[PDB]
């Protein structure tokens, strides 16, 4: 069976600037690839199939090139509505195997993630569990793994991710984590916390609170 | 010589087997030794036969070593000694065609006879054997009729037709009513 | 003493599982089935043509050429020679008709394993090459431009015909003066006072009740039944035969038992002559017909194909 | 035009079946070769099985062998893909692609079959969570007298408890561009769903002017008029 892999997965690529992607294959299987775009949210739409030839109705910036094993797309100019998914389909025998995805973004200055936490009411501990917000307001780039430190006790489990895509405002990320446990493993604690890492700052600055005013 | 037996209008498969799992050429005559079913290398050939259609083989099962002969829909001229001509040492089989069937309406009035009339093939008797969802064999050959139909006879009936150590079960619909 | 047998020899069997070697490297289907579980595949066309093989024995090996005329096929023959490799041989892979062969320098050869034996094939082997000439047609794609004042040139392409259909021809006289001498030798086997007819495939696959063939990696049906029906007093002087044919795309392999998939026809002509060496034939008789005898169109296992071609060889030690 | 029509979105608890739809809007349905493909929530693209045009032969990858089975009605020309035995892991969308229908009667190309998917299903999301149709749980959230962030706070509303999907956050039809992140729903521990709309005003909004988050909720009709209040 047919391995695809992709290069790089993410990619902070400025505007205009000429960009060229890579899948290499387990096999040589001649010139039968193709490559997908997919916005967010919606279905993937064909370009380029037999590893290099365009199909109609398709903007003449798209350069497929390469053949064998490594393959290439290559962009020459870059707007505002190319900044999506893109995947290499290997249409030579079944199964059909896809590529893994590359996620193409833009870039900035790297802004200085947000820390900043929400004062769960009683409407919410008192009904069936406890809620705690650290929300990270317009950052950068996307990798900023978050770490959660309740009681001390370095957290293990209950902790998920929910970001948001890049604006078209000033190209920023926003995150939210969260806890599931009850009132029962609220009162039991007292100390809180949520120290994120990243480059853009070091320091790991925190905002928690105390049971009560 | 083996023996099958089968039912007027149904589907019925002759079986025939060389040693090792390969794929090589066989064949099927008649009585007459007349061709009905071969094979040129991996594809199918027919022959001159009645059942110039009606014959078939499931080819999946010949890289294994066996070599049907489907026939379906088969009538009862058909019945007859059929020969495997297999890389010499060919087999037979023997083919008994076999029916059952009511010269009157099977919605019968309670105590009325009913007369099952058998369709045999030129060669063999048949040895039928019905009996009623309650179990009253009643032994005949050529015809088998009831004599009193009463009322807890209706349902179905089993009228099995026996022939050299192989059976072939019916089944019949009765109801009596009134 | 040397005794030949052309039906239990072992240069068909290899040759065979060549034949079918080459095959399966030049010549890939978009999809085949075998074994119940499927494949499909990118299937580029290509012009696969017959090319010429030589059988070579191997180190310390040689090959025996008998040259007698009216050759049995098999039993000791007396003028033998030695060799190395055969001449070359056209692996035609077709039914009920052999095609691109040698043939006998003097009358018309019938051979069989079993003549009484009615289940097995009889190579007629042809004195004088018969030739037939099938081709589809570029009828049709239906361009046209618009030349004129002030005009640009633009080309309109619209399909209009079935581009999977084609024909072949043959020449009436000699298809006819044929069957007349085929019908004389096997007269001269079964009996002169027997009767002679020819009839059309009885049934089964296609490949076998239509003379298909491969050409320009094309894969052909012809409906032969203007061919084999003759009842010696039955276009009629000086014409031209000519038989309906198909391109398929569902065609059932003969190298194992399966069907495979190719891709549609390729634009342009496809054209092939080629010589008519030998017809596979088939008989059938049923406890004494009365007295008649029956002749239908054969082929379909592709080691008699190879067996008409190496019926004058075998492969021995040289030690 | 020659398009691909989907069916709707579909909620299943784990243990039943589904089948889902998708019609040939143009060409010729025996020309079209329907491969199905699979989509996992934050995932990559992956192929399930498919028909084969002139044969009517269906082939299926090994994941899913004894599991998916694809048909095709040629009567109403629509293709089928039902899927047995529904567990948690299968939430994702299913598209149904399909090389461009090119006539029976048509030179062959220079890749011999096209097994590339050039026409596409619009979406079909199979979610499968044990829970039934549940009222968007709405919460509130005020800002915090402590603040150092950069003299700019931040609100929101969150709301939690709720299915299926969607739920659209809007304040006032309109109440700010600025700073309003409706972020993306999440599954629960249990078969829920949670989001965080938010939301950044300046720090003199304390009863100048407030927005309001308008919580709907059309599949049960639940609606929400939530005013956010400060502390
Ligand atoms: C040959 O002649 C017979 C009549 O004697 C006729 O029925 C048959 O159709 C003719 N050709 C064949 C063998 O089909
Ligand atoms: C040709 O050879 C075969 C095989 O032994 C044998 O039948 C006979 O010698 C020849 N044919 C005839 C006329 O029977
Ligand atoms: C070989 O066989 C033929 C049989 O017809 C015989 O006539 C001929 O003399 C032989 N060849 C020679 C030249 O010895
Ligand atoms: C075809 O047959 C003719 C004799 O009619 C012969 O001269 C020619 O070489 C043959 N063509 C080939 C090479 O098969
Ligand atoms: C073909 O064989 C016959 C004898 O069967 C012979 O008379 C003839 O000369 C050969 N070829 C031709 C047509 O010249
Ligand atoms: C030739 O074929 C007949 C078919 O009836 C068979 O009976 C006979 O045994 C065969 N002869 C030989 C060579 O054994
Ligand atoms: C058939 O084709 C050959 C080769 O193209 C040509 O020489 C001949 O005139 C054509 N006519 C016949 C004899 O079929
Ligand atoms: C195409 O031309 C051939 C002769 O070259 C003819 O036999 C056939 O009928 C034609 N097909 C049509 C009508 O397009
Ligand atoms: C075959 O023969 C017919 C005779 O009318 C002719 O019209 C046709 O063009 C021939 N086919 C070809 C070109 O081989
Ligand atoms: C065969 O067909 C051609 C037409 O393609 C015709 O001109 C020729 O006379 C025919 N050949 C003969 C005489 O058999
Ligand atoms: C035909 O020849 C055979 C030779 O065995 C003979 O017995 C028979 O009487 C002949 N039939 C006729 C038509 O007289
Ligand atoms: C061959 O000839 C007979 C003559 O009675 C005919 O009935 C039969 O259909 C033909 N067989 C084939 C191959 O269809
Ligand atoms: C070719 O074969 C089919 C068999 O069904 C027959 O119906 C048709 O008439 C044949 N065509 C010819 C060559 O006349
Ligand atoms: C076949 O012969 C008949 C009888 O004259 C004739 O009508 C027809 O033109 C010939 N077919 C062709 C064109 O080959
Ligand atoms: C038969 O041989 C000739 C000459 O080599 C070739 O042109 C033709 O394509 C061959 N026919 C087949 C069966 O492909
Ligand atoms: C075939 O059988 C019939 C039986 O009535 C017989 O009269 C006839 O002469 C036979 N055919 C011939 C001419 O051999």
């Amino acid at each position: 069976d047919i391995q695809m892999t992709q290069s790089p997965s993410t990619l902070s690529a400025s505007v205009g600037d000429r960009v060229t992607i890579t899948c290499r294959a387990s096999q040589s299987i001649s010139n039968w690839l193709a490559w997908y775009q997919q916005k967010p949210g919606r279905a993937p739409k064909l370009l380029m199939y037999k590893a290099s030839s365009l199909k109609s109705g398709v903007p003449s910036r798209f350069s497929g090139s390469g053949s064998g094993t490594e393959f290439t797309l290559t962009i020459s100019s870059l707007q505002s509505d190319d900044f999506a998914t893109y995947y290499c389909q290997q249409h030579d025998s079944s199964p059909y195997t896809f590529g893994q995805g590359t996620k193409l973004e833009i870039k900035r200055t790297v802004a200085a993630p947000s820390v900043f936490i929400f004062p769960p009411s009683d409407e919410q501990l008192k009904s069936g569990t406890a809620s705690v917000v650290c929300l990270l307001n317009n950052f950068y780039p996307r990798e900023a793994k978050v770490q959660w430190k309740v009681d001390n006790a370095l957290q293990s489990g209950n902790s998920q991710e929910s970001v948001t895509e890049q604006d078209s405002k000033d190209s920023t990320y926003s995150l939210s984590s969260t806890l599931t446990l009850s009132k029962a493993d609220y009162e039991k604690h007292k100390l809180y916390a949520c120290e994120v890492t990243h480059q853009g700052l070091s320091s790991p600055v925190t905002k928690s609170f105390n049971r009560g005013e | 010589k083996k023996v099958v037996l089968g039912k007027k209008g149904d589907t019925v498969e002759l079986t025939c087997t060389a040693s090792q799992k390969k794929s090589i050429q066989f064949h099927w005559k008649n009585s007459n030794q007349i061709k009905i079913l071969g094979n040129q290398g991996s594809f199918l050939t027919k022959g001159p036969s009645k059942l110039n259609d009606r014959a078939d083989s499931r080819r999946s099962l010949w890289d294994q070593g066996n070599f049907p002969l489907i026939i379906k829909n088969l009538k009862i001229e058909d019945s007859d000694t059929y020969i495997c001509e297999v890389e010499d040492q060919k087999e037979e089989v023997q083919l008994l065609v076999f029916g059952l069937t009511a010269n009157s309406d099977t919605h019968l009035l309670q105590g009325q006879s009913l007369t099952l009339t058998l369709e045999s093939p030129p060669g063999s008797s048949p040895s039928v054997q019905c009996r009623s969802p309650r179990g009253k064999n009643i032994q005949g050959g050529k015809t088998l009729s009831v004599s009193q139909l009463e009322l807890q006879d209706s349902g179905t009936w089993t009228c099995t037709v026996l022939q050299n150590q192989k059976k072939v079960e019916f089944k019949i619909d009765i109801v009596v009513l009134a | 003493t040397e005794n030949f047998n052309m039906w239990k020899n072992n240069m068909v069997e290899q040759m065979h599982e060549d034949i079918i070697s080459l095959w399966d490297q030049s010549l890939k289907p978009c999809v085949k089935l075998t074994g119940g579980s499927v494949i499909t595949q990118a299937c580029p066309k290509v012009s696969f043509e017959p090319i010429p093989i030589h059988y070579c024995a191997p180190a310390g090996f040689a090959i025996l050429k008998c040259n007698d005329k009216k050759f049995n096929g098999t039993g000791p023959c007396t003028n033998v020679s030695t060799v190395q490799c055969t001449h070359g041989i056209r692996p035609v892979v077709s039914t009920q008709l052999l095609l691109n062969g040698s043939l006998a320098e003097e009358e018309i050869v019938i051979r069989s394993e079993n003549f009484t034996n009615n289940a097995k094939t009889i190579i007629v082997q042809l004195n004088e090459s018969v030739v037939i000439n099938c081709t589809r047609p570029n009828n049709n794609t239906r361009k046209s431009i618009n030349i004129g004042p002030g005009r640009a040139l633009y080309t309109t392409g619209e399909i209009i015909g079935d581009i999977r259909q084609a024909h072949c021809n043959l020449s009436k006289t000699q298809w006819e003066n044929t069957l007349e001498q085929i019908a004389i030798k096997l007269k001269e086997q079964f009996g002169n006072n027997k009767t002679i007819i020819f009839n059309p495939s009885s049934g089964g696959d296609p490949e076998i009740v239509t003379h298909s063939f491969n050409c320009g990696g094309e894969f052909f049906y012809c409906n032969s039944t203007q061919l084999f029906t003759w009842n010696d007093t039955r276009n009629n002087t000086g014409r031209n035969i000519t038989l309906p044919c198909r391109i398929k795309q569902i065609i059932n392999m003969w190298q194992e038992v399966g069907k495979a998939m190719y891709a549609p026809p390729i634009r342009g002509q496809i054209r092939c002559s080629s010589n008519i060496t030998g017809l596979l034939l088939t008989r059938d008789g049923g406890k004494d017909t009365n007295g008649t005898e029956i002749f239908r169109p054969g082929g379909g296992d592709m080691r008699d194909n190879w067996r008409s071609e190496l019926y004058k060889y075998k492969v021995v030690k040289i030690e | 035009e020659v398009q691909l029509v989907q069916s709707g979105a579909e909620v299943k608890k784990p243990g039943s079946s589904v089948k889902v739809s998708c019609k040939a809007s143009g060409g010729t349905f025996s020309n079209y070769a329907i491969n199905w493909v699979r989509q996992a929530p934050g995932q990559g693209l992956e192929w399930m099985g498919g028909i084969i045009p002139i044969f009517n032969i269906a082939h299926y990858a090994q994941r899913f062998q004894g599991r998916v089975s694809i048909t095709a009605d040629e009567s109403t020309s629509t293709a089928y893909m039902e899927l047995s035995s529904l567990r948690s892991e299968d939430t994702a969308v299913f598209y149904c692609a399909s090389p461009y229908p090119n006539d029976y009667n048509d030179y062959a190309p220079e890749e011999g079959m096209s097994w590339y998917f050039d026409l596409w299903g619009r979406g079909t999301l199979v979610t499968v969570s044990p829970a039934s149709t549940k009222g968007p749980s709405v919460f509130p959230l005020a800002p915090s007298s402590k603040s150092t962030s950069g003299g700019t706070a931040a609100l929101g509303c969150l709301v939690k408890d709720y299915f299926p999907e969607p739920v659209t956050v809007s304040w006032n039809s309109g109440a700010l561009t600025s700073g309003v992140h409706t972020f993306p729903a999440v599954l629960q521990s249990s078969g829920l769903y949670s989001l965080s709309s938010v939301v950044t005003v300046p720090s003199s909004s304390l009863g100048t002017q407030t927005y309001i988050c308008n919580v709907n909720h059309k599949p049960s009709n639940t609606k929400v008029d939530k005013k956010v209040e400060p502390k």
